[PDB]
Parts: structure tokens; sequence; C-alpha cells
């Protein structure tokens, strides 16, 4: 955990300078307003300043210093200017089609190292990246910032040689940014080593909180019910989509094929499915392909709560712990609660110290 | 008050009911499906003398596509797939078939489009009934463009909607309203271009843009939408 030193935000993008060609980028990708970090660090490495981020994923770390350095391209000079460096080919692809994507209206070549002698930012693994620069086939020289992207996972995934040799190969004025969402001894090594003066960053994720939301239960009496209660739900109140949480693998599979009989568009995910399925499956549901997400909970931690409007607990958590992590931020929770299910949901009653009144015969409105 | 679960006729809440459900149920995958089954709920009027069934089915679907504009073109085409396939047999007393939906359609964007709105806006009190307000009525303008677009509409009901966003356009534009229009142009402006005066009031509209640009203060991202369809109609040609 480290400490910031660094006490100026930018909330807009418009107060960041940027070249339009660039800035119609940013918009035309899905960025309106830039995140924590991107208000913190995008101006800092455009400035010139190492910068040394702890950040978690999905807080627009890539966002940030793929704005950062197109920005500080110049399109005149046809070499690798900058070099982002990721512990995996999947995550320095991701990094590629972003860099890419911001860059569409700017004559910026982007190459990936997992005919780049004339790459404007190069994009790569660390082995990958080192035998190519020892066999001369790119151009270091005019390289003038260095991003390492995740570095605890670089050095835990045995490339701490690598990078070392790296930062001895690059002019030795060449600009450090360092992302990490941990900052472990072996980090802060590099970090003491091959920085100067970083501007540090420390963005923590927001704790969630119950405020936001309006939660209701409804008492299904017996299992037999549940299902039976979902359906007439759908009679009564007009959804956009939702998310239902059960607790076994098993039920999110017989809900998902149940719903599907009486023609609802689901998705379903589950544990022992790859991150990657999950996540395409996540992407195309807040997308609008399905209308209603069905999921476990070992995977309510990873999960993207956004404007999904309504969340149901068909099954109530085994676990109190997870409550907060299925319904926290405004919207709408409604639990079901079978005649054995009321003990545990006191339980939840006083865990939040939270009220959850019953659902309401006027809902449609609310 | 708490909420309790549980050759054919149905009655005004059975109607609401099985309409919010097939409404809520419908998705690009589920489509044929369900649009069929909205079908056989609105072709329940062969057996009424007044069309109040599907009048009442038209009536929700607006009221859907208002509230979810990120699939008014799926509702849009929910109801080309009415209009098209309704049961020809079917009368109200107050034009059968088609005619008699698209007669519907339009009757029901006027109703909506009457009841009005605001641009400029005061979490508070009867604040949110008015943020509602506003997000829907521009929900609806989306979803004119989108029946216009499938010729569900006349051009005299698309003129009226430039009239009101025009309204706003000049009276100092929030930028949910400016976003709205751009939105249109891209959707409807081509083949508004020509429809009876059509070229003549987008004239006039882009010459309220080009003012816009040129002196009001707005963020970028939208200072770019507005110089992307003025760039679009007037260079580019809609090619
Ligand atoms: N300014 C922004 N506005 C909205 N979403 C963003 C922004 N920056 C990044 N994201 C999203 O954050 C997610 C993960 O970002 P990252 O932390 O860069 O891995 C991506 O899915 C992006 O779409």
């Amino acid at each position: 955990q480290i400490q910031t030193n660094y006490d100026k935000v930018v909330y807009k993008f418009d107060d960041m300078e940027l070249d339009e060609n660039l800035l119609r980028g940013v918009f035309g990708y899905g960025f309106e307003e830039p995140s924590a970090i991107q208000q913190r660090a995008i101006m800092p490495i455009i400035e010139g300043h190492d910068v040394l981020a702890q950040a978690q994923s999905g807080t627009g770390k890539t966002g940030t210093f793929s704005i950062a350095a197109l920005q500080r391209i110049d399109t005149s000079v046809k070499a690798p200017q900058a070099l982002m460096l990721a512990p995996t080919r999947e995550l320095a692809l991701q990094i590629q089609k972003v860099v890419m994507a911001l860059a569409f209206h700017m004559d910026i070549k982007v190459h990936a190292c997992i005919g780049l002698r004339d790459a404007q930012i190069v994009v790569g693994t660390p082995g990958r990246v080192f035998d190519n620069i020892q066999r001369r086939r790119f151009r270091t020289d005019k390289i003038k910032m260095f991003i390492l992207d995740e570095a605890d996972e670089m050095l835990s995934s045995g490339f701490k040689e690598q990078i070392y040799q790296i930062f001895t190969l690059l002019p030795p004025t060449t600009q450090v940014v360092l992302l990490s969402a941990t900052m472990p001894n072996d980090v802060l090594e590099v970090t003491t080593k091959f920085m100067r003066n970083p501007v540090r960053i420390l963005v923590k994720k927001d704790e969630l909180t119950l405020e936001g939301i309006k939660q209701f239960y409804v008492n299904v009496e017996e299992e037999e019910y549940k299902y039976e209660c979902l359906t007439d739900l759908y009679d009564s109140i007009s959804v956009t989509q939702a998310v239902i949480f059960c607790n076994t693998r098993r039920k999110v599979e017989e809900l998902t094929t149940k719903l599907r009989n009486d023609k609802f568009t689901v998705s379903a995910i589950y544990s022992d499915l790859p991150q990657q399925e999950r996540d395409t499956i996540m992407k195309e549901f807040r997308s609008g392909s399905s209308r209603i997400l069905i999921s476990t909970d070992l995977l309510a931690r990873g999960i993207d709560v956004q404007q999904v409007s309504l969340v149901i607990n068909y099954d109530l958590p085994a676990n109190k712990e997870n409550y907060i992590h299925r319904i926290g931020r405004k919207g709408v929770a409604i639990n079901f609660v079978t005649n054995e299910d009321v003990g545990a949901m006191r339980e939840l009653e006083k865990f939040y110290s939270t009220q959850i009144e019953e659902l309401p015969s006027d809902i449609a409105t609310l | 008050n708490r909420w309790v679960p549980k050759t054919e006729l149905l009655d005004k809440d059975e109607v609401e009911r099985k309409m919010k459900s097939l409404l809520n149920k419908l998705t690009l995958e589920m489509f044929d499906a369900i649009s069929s089954e909205i079908l056989a709920i609105a072709n329940i009027s062969v057996w009424e003398t007044n069309g109040e069934t599907l009048k009442a089915v038209i009536e929700q679907i607006f009221l859907k596509a208002c509230d979810e504009p990120h699939w008014s073109s799926m509702y849009a085409q929910l109801c080309g797939k009415v209009v098209k396939e309704l049961n020809p047999d079917i009368t109200d007393e107050t034009k059968t078939g088609p005619k008699l939906v698209l007669h519907y359609l339009v009757a029901r964007c006027h109703a909506e489009f009457d009841k009005g709105w605001t641009d400029k806006l005061p979490m508070s009190e009867e604040y949110y009934a008015a943020a509602s307000a506003k997000r829907r009525g521009l929900g609806l303008v989306r979803f004119i463009g989108f029946l216009y677009r499938l010729n569900l509409l006349t051009g005299k009901m698309m003129f009226e909607c430039f009239r009101r966003l025009m309204k706003d356009l000049t009276d100092s534009p929030s930028e949910e309203t400016l976003e709205s229009v751009v939105e249109l142009l891209n959707t409807v402006g081509e083949q508004f271009e020509t429809d009876s005066e059509g070229s003549q009031l987008l004239d006039s509209l882009f010459g309220i843009l080009d003012n816009i640009i040129q002196t009001a203060k707005i963020s970028s991202r939208i200072k770019f939408k507005l110089i992307d369809i003025k760039e679009l109609r007037h260079d580019k040609n809609w090619n």
C-alpha cells in the first residue's frame, strides 16, 4: 500500500488539452468522463513525470496510459516512441485493441510483440520484447515512454530479468509508468531503482453500500413455489434487464432452461466456466442481447452491477457475507424466502442493520 | 398491502399483465415467437366493436418503447409486425386491417406527444417525476423516428417532432435534447429530406445548430456530434 503525493484532479476530458483527433477517439469509443485514475494520472504522464499507480483492474488503467501515450506521440517520427508491457499476450492484445481504437483518427501505428521498426507504439510481453530488442528487430533509440502494466503479475510470472534488461536497453531518459494492483517488495524494488521521484497515485476500490437500493422480499413459503412467483413478477412489473442469483450451479442451469421454455432470453454464469467465457457472457448481456442474467455466488465478486434496475435473490445466500456483493452500490433487490429461509433472512436483517419490507402490491410504479 | 402471486377473452388487467410479460421478454433472439404472441392478443379485437384491446396493446407498446429507448427500434419492428399481420376481419366503429393499425399508431403519438414535457430541469421531490417526463418525451421522439423510418408514420408527425425540438434548440438547449436531435437526424435525416417543405425544415434546423456550435458553451463531445451531422448532410450528402 503506497501513499499519494500528487494533488491535481482533472474531471473532464475537455480539460486535458488533448489533441482533437485523440479526443474524438476517446469519445467515439465510449468514454465520456474520466474515471478516478484517469482524472488523476493522465495529466502527470503527459507532463513527463514517472507515475506509480496502485489500481485494481476495471478502474480505467489501460485508458489512462493509452491516452497519455497517444497525446505524447510525434506522428512525424516513424519509430517506436512508447513501449507498453503486459504479463500475457491476451492482455497485450487487449491493450492493443484499445490503443488502436482511441487512435482511429490519428496516424499512429501500433505493433504487438508476442515490421516493428516503424511502429510508433509497441505492445508486448517482457520476454518476446526483450528477445526482439536483442535481435535488433526494433529500434529503441526513439523510445520516450515505458509503461509496465500489472508489474506484480509480470514479476510473479518470471519476468524480472527481462524487465531489468529492458530498462537498461532504453534511452536513459525514458519516462516510466508503472501500474500494479499490489505493491509488494519485489515491485517496490523496480520502483526505487528505475523510477525518478514518481507521482504516486493510489486508487482504492469504493466500498459497497445498501443505501442506494430498495430491498424487498416475497414469502414463497415453499421451494416448489419459487418459479411460479418469478413468472408472476414478470406479469406485474416492467423490467429492462435483471440479474438472478442462485446458490448452486445446478439451480442456475435448471432455472436457466426453465425460463427459456417460457420464451425468456437468459444468460447463465457459474464458477467452472473459463474467465474468458464469463467475460463474454457479461459483455453480451450488458449490451442487450439477453434480458436476464442468472449467476451463482462464488462470482458475485467479479461481477459488475451496472445500471441493472432489478436484482432477484432466487436463493438466499448461504453465506451472510455475499448479500452485499449481490446487491450493493439505486435500484431494486427482491429476495425469495421460504418458511425455512425466515431465520436466515433475520440474519441478513441484523448483519447489515438494514430493512427489507415485504413486496407491496404497488410496485409497477416504484 | 402486500403483493400476491396466484376462443379466449381478456379483461383490461389480464391484457396489461400478459403484455407486461410479453414486452419484458422481447429480445432479438425471441422476437418472432414473442411478436407472434403479442399479435394474438391484438387480434382479440375481432370479437369487439370499438377495437378497445388493440388500442390497449398499441398504447402499451408506446409506454414500453418510451421507457426503454435502447430497444425503441425493436419495438418499432413489433408495430410493423402488427400492422402487417393484423387480422383484416377486424373493425372499429370509430379502416380495417393494416390501415386501421396505422391510424392507431398516429393517434397514439399525438396523444403521447400532446402531454408534452420541459427541456430545462430544476434528487428532489417532484423532481424525479419531471426527469422522467423529459426522459420519456425524448424516448418518444426517438420512437417516432423508428416508426417513421419503417413508413409506419407520415411526415406530418415528423414535422411536429422536429418542430418541438427546434423550439428547445433556440431556448438554451440541454445536452440530452441535442443528443436526441443528432440521433434523430442520423436515423431519419436522409429520408426526411424529401417529404411534404422537408429539406427546407432541415435548412432552418441546421442553422440553429450552426449557431449553437458557434456560440453556445457545450461539451466537446456534443460539439463533435453537431459538426459531424452538419458535414454528413451538407458535404457528404448522407453518403
Ligand atoms: N472513461 C471511461 N468511461 C467509461 N468506462 C471506462 C472508462 N475507462 C475505462 N472504462 C472501462 O473500464 C473497463 C476496464 O478498464 P481497465 O481498468 O483499463 O482494465 C473497460 O471495460 C472499459 O470499458
